[PDB]
């Protein structure tokens, strides 16, 4: 590797955490969707 | 490797560590140089009285008459026990004279000027991001449907696709705002989602911006750029002056260039080095050791040795002597303890310590990779054109 | 006596009345200054200086009436053979004390192991060292505006390109005004500003919409990492650095590097193995005036120069056109020489003692060193 | 003044064509401006005191 | 060797082998600018 | 600098090596090996700034 420096960083899992938080956004959108929708 | 000067005009001499040498009726001229001094301390511990001369023919030696053009011939002339100057280890030389392991390693090399980057567009993207994009489409249309249930211009999930997919790039599509309150909350999800996303874009651009691996040099005596001088539009001039030792190497290595190189062949190491300063040619092949030598001294930041300095035709330099000489095993041992001194660090000092530093950045505002982005763009465009006629069929 | 040097002392010729215009401090104190002798370039002058005031404090401890001669020459001295007599003569202030031409030893010269054998000196009035005059380069590096922080070829190239694709999906509209509103669509996309008319109904042309969108986000990126780079990095090479510095270590005509003529600094360059080519060359091109050193930096005549380091640190305040060198060389400081011995000898010893004890040195910083706006 | 900060005010779009061109002026203007913001943040980020 | 009036009184010593002084040492910090910092207030003029 | 000072080898008042040991110090700094004092000691790995 070229790893002497760290240009190689491309956020995938580290970003996938917040993206997952978005997915849970969809989930809460489901729960509160049905609930408050009623 | 070596240095010379005029003697001190007032005294007509040389002070400090400088040595004399005559030049012709041989008139004195200052004998200097680091590796010279390597011979100095060498003979010192060796206790052998040195004497200096100015080579009157060639540089090292040759045949071309079937005989040497240089200090080699002086060994044939046997005008000295041994002599100094960068000693090309060469089969000819090997045949010719006697020499031990070098004072310093060497090799074949060329030197480009520094580049006066086709990555970034997709580079940091971390393609699993695009996976999360397909997913964003999934849960997107999901909440579109399920949200519209209790909700049920409708702006169907194709429109909504243009909407949330609107946020996909920096929002910026004003049309068709679904008024669903909970739906608007989902819009908040994909929204701040897109906030952190565009962030990832930004800092990503910082990274690729902060990312510098330039490189992009020729392979070597195997270089495709060296394989076919006519292949690209311009020929890449790479080589050195005539009667070169490493040239004779290349003469064995690859002939086609040696022919083609004859066209752009130039005179002088430092002179054609200045030709590189003007870049009148592409680059200049030379002795690797001699190359890095050409590296340390630079006006501004300009030249770049071909590659990082990867070995090409490894070699060295030293003081050869004639076959079956007296100091042979001795002078060998001399060399041995000499490296045993560690003062070769001080050889860097006296000589090889460079100000060129090492490894690593101007502004790339041009297209290049960016034109690659435009490429992928118009590509997808025509893609939608063909699939569009396909939709006319549909 | 001493010589006018900013870090040492700042004294111009006195007033027409032979007076000093009263000037309080940045702390608002019209600090004491004195009269002096002066050269035409034997006349009177004024004594005004920080370390001069240090001497004033010295007499203020044990009383002696300060009589300030000027300095006939610039330097103190270095024992050096004449054209005959086989006598190494230090010619100057140091010589004058050897000549006894005055009483007190007044100068912030470094302690010279050279001058040591000649005569003793005192302990440091301050710490100091040696380094080479460092001159700043054109700071510059402001460029490209917004425009040039793009490729004009590529920039407008992609702009009119977006116009072209606008004509493309525009054909997607005309096939199966929306064309002019389409101009607002692609151009607005370039702005990403939401002109607001609407987006096309064609799912194909829409996907093309997502495409030009990607183009845009990438473009915002282009400006971003662009100006970042513009903001990023720094000048490639400042150089100097090691006392062995290659430029210094590499004798040639290009680099011009030197120091004062007949200097205690030059003494630091005097007897050494390595300085050989350096001390040689510089001696040929050397300049004799630390004034001509400051102006020389202003002149940018020589590629490099050297003088009393900590001095230059004071001079580092004198202008922004210059730079600070790397680190110390042959470090000594300032003090008062000892000619044979005097009551002033151990007296002045006590002087320095209370000096480092008291804060009047920090006051001198206020008087001098604390003034840095650098 | 909507464009003054990153646009992001959906209401009241004036339909003037030439007016829309002016909106282009303040628009790409705001593009380079928000850029100045960004790279500025890089600088202070790169800035360590 | 601390150069000290007491010491000065007490004994004899010359210039030091190495300089010294009074000091304290914090640990490294485990801001206050950026918000308006680069803004170049003439920007607000524009 | 706060309360500038130094370190060394003191002796008693009116000693024999006094002017000598002084001169010793003088040539000692005259050696430049104090660089090698950084080496043996004062050369840091903490770097700077």
């Amino acid at each position: 590797d070229s790893r002497s420096n760290a240009p190689a960083t491309l956020t995938c899992e580290n970003m996938a955490g917040v993206f997952m938080l978005v997915a849970g956004g969809i989930v809460a959108g489901i729960f509160l969707i049905f609930i408050e929708i009623a | 490797f070596v240095i010379v000067e005029s003697v001190d005009p007032l005294s007509g001499t040389c002070m400090r560590n400088t040595v004399p040498c005559q030049k012709r009726g041989y008139i004195k001229k200052c004998c200097k140089g680091f590796c010279i001094d390597i011979l100095k301390k060498i003979s010192k511990s060796v206790k052998f009285t040195y004497d200096l001369y100015l080579v009157t023919n060639g540089k090292h030696g040759k045949k071309i008459n079937g005989t040497w053009n240089g200090m080699i011939g002086e060994v044939v002339m046997k005008r000295a026990y041994m002599a100094v100057g960068s000693l090309t280890i060469n089969e000819e030389r090997s045949e010719v004279v006697d020499f031990s392991v070098p004072f310093i390693e060497t090799g074949i090399s060329v030197m480009v000027s520094r580049s006066n980057s086709p990555s970034a567009f997709l580079e940091p993207f971390s393609a699993c991001v695009w996976v999360m994009m397909f997913v964003m489409l999934l849960i997107v249309s999901a909440v579109a449907v399920f949200v519209f249930e209790y909700f049920s211009p409708s702006f169907t999930i194709g429109k909504a696709i243009w909407l949330l997919w609107g946020l996909v790039f920096n929002n910026s599509v004003p049309v068709q705002n679904p008024k669903g309150t909970t739906s608007k909350i989902m819009v908040s999800v994909w929204a701040f989602f897109a906030v952190i996303f565009l962030a990832s874009y930004t800092a990503n651009l910082a990274a690729f911006m902060i990312q510098e691996e330039y490189v992009d040099q020729v392979s070597g005596l195997s270089d495709k750029k060296f394989q076919r001088p006519n292949d690209f539009s311009p020929p890449f001039r790479f080589g050195t002056v005539p009667n070169g030792s490493t040239e004779r190497n290349i003469r064995n290595n690859y002939a086609e260039m040696h022919a083609y190189m004859g066209k752009f062949n130039q005179r002088g190491v430092d002179d054609a080095l200045l030709s590189l300063k003007t870049g009148k040619l592409d680059a200049f092949i030379y002795d690797a050791a001699v190359l890095n030598y050409m590296a340390g001294r630079d006006e501004g930041c300009k030249l770049v040795t071909i590659g990082s300095g990867k070995v090409f035709a490894s070699t060295g330099y030293g003081i050869a002597i004639q076959k079956d000489s007296g100091w042979k095993r001795q002078v060998d041992l001399a060399i041995l303890q000499l490296f045993g001194d560690g003062e070769m660090e001080e050889l860097e000092a006296l000589w090889l310590t460079g100000i060129c530093h090492n490894e690593k950045m101007s502004s790339q505002l041009d297209i290049d990779n960016m034109a690659g982005v435009f490429y992928m763009l118009g590509a997808a465009m025509a893609l939608s054109l063909i699939t569009f006629i396909s939709e006319h069929l549909f | 006596v001493t010589i006018h040097q900013e870090p040492f002392v700042y004294v111009k010729p006195t007033m027409s009345d032979g007076t000093c215009k009263e000037e309080f401090t940045v702390n608002g104190d019209p600090v004491k200054k004195v009269i002096c002798t002066g050269p035409n370039d034997t006349v009177p002058q004024c004594c005004y200086g920080f370390c001069i005031d240090l001497l004033i404090k010295l007499a203020r401890t044990m009383q002696f009436t300060y009589e300030v001669h000027l300095v006939a020459d610039g330097k103190f001295g270095t024992q050096e053979r004449v054209q005959n007599s086989n006598k190494k003569e230090w010619n100057g202030m140091m010589g004058e004390l050897l000549s006894g031409q005055a009483d007190m030893i007044v100068a912030p010269l470094t302690i010279n192991n050279e001058r040591a054998q000649y005569i003793e000196f005192s302990k440091p009035f301050k710490y100091q060292g040696l380094t080479i005059l460092v001159k700043k380069e054109i700071p510059r590096s402001t460029l490209d505006s917004f425009m040039q922080p793009f490729q004009s070829t590529l920039w407008l190239l992609v702009g009119l390109s977006v116009h072209v694709v606008a004509v493309m999906l525009y054909l997607l509209d005309r096939f199966s005004l929306t064309l002019s509103s389409a101009m607002w669509f692609s151009w607005g996309v370039l702005l990403n500003s939401g002109i607001g008319e609407g987006a096309p109904r064609s799912f194909s042309a829409r996907i093309l919409g997502m495409v030009w969108a990607g183009f845009a986000m990438i473009i915002v990126a282009s400006y971003t990492a662009n100006l970042a780079a513009f903001l990023v990095l720094d000048r490639p090479e400042e150089r100097i650095t090691g006392i062995n510095d290659p430029r210094l270590r590499n004798p040639s005509d290009k680099f011009i590097y030197a120091t004062v003529k007949q200097s205690s600094v030059d003494i630091y360059f005097r007897r050494q193995v390595e300085l050989s080519t350096m001390y040689r060359h510089m001696e040929k091109h050397n300049y004799e005036s630390a004034a001509e050193a400051i102006q020389a930096v202003r002149d940018n005549k020589l590629h490099a120069f050297i003088w009393d380091s900590a001095v230059l640190e004071f001079e580092a305040s004198q202008k922004c056109d210059l730079v600070t060198t790397g680190e110390l060389f042959f470090r000594s400081g300032f003090g008062i020489g000892m000619r044979k011995d005097s009551p002033w000898k151990q007296q002045v010893s006590l002087s320095i003692l209370k000096s480092h004890e008291n804060g009047f040195m920090e006051d001198l910083d206020k008087t001098w060193v604390r003034y840095q706006e650098c």
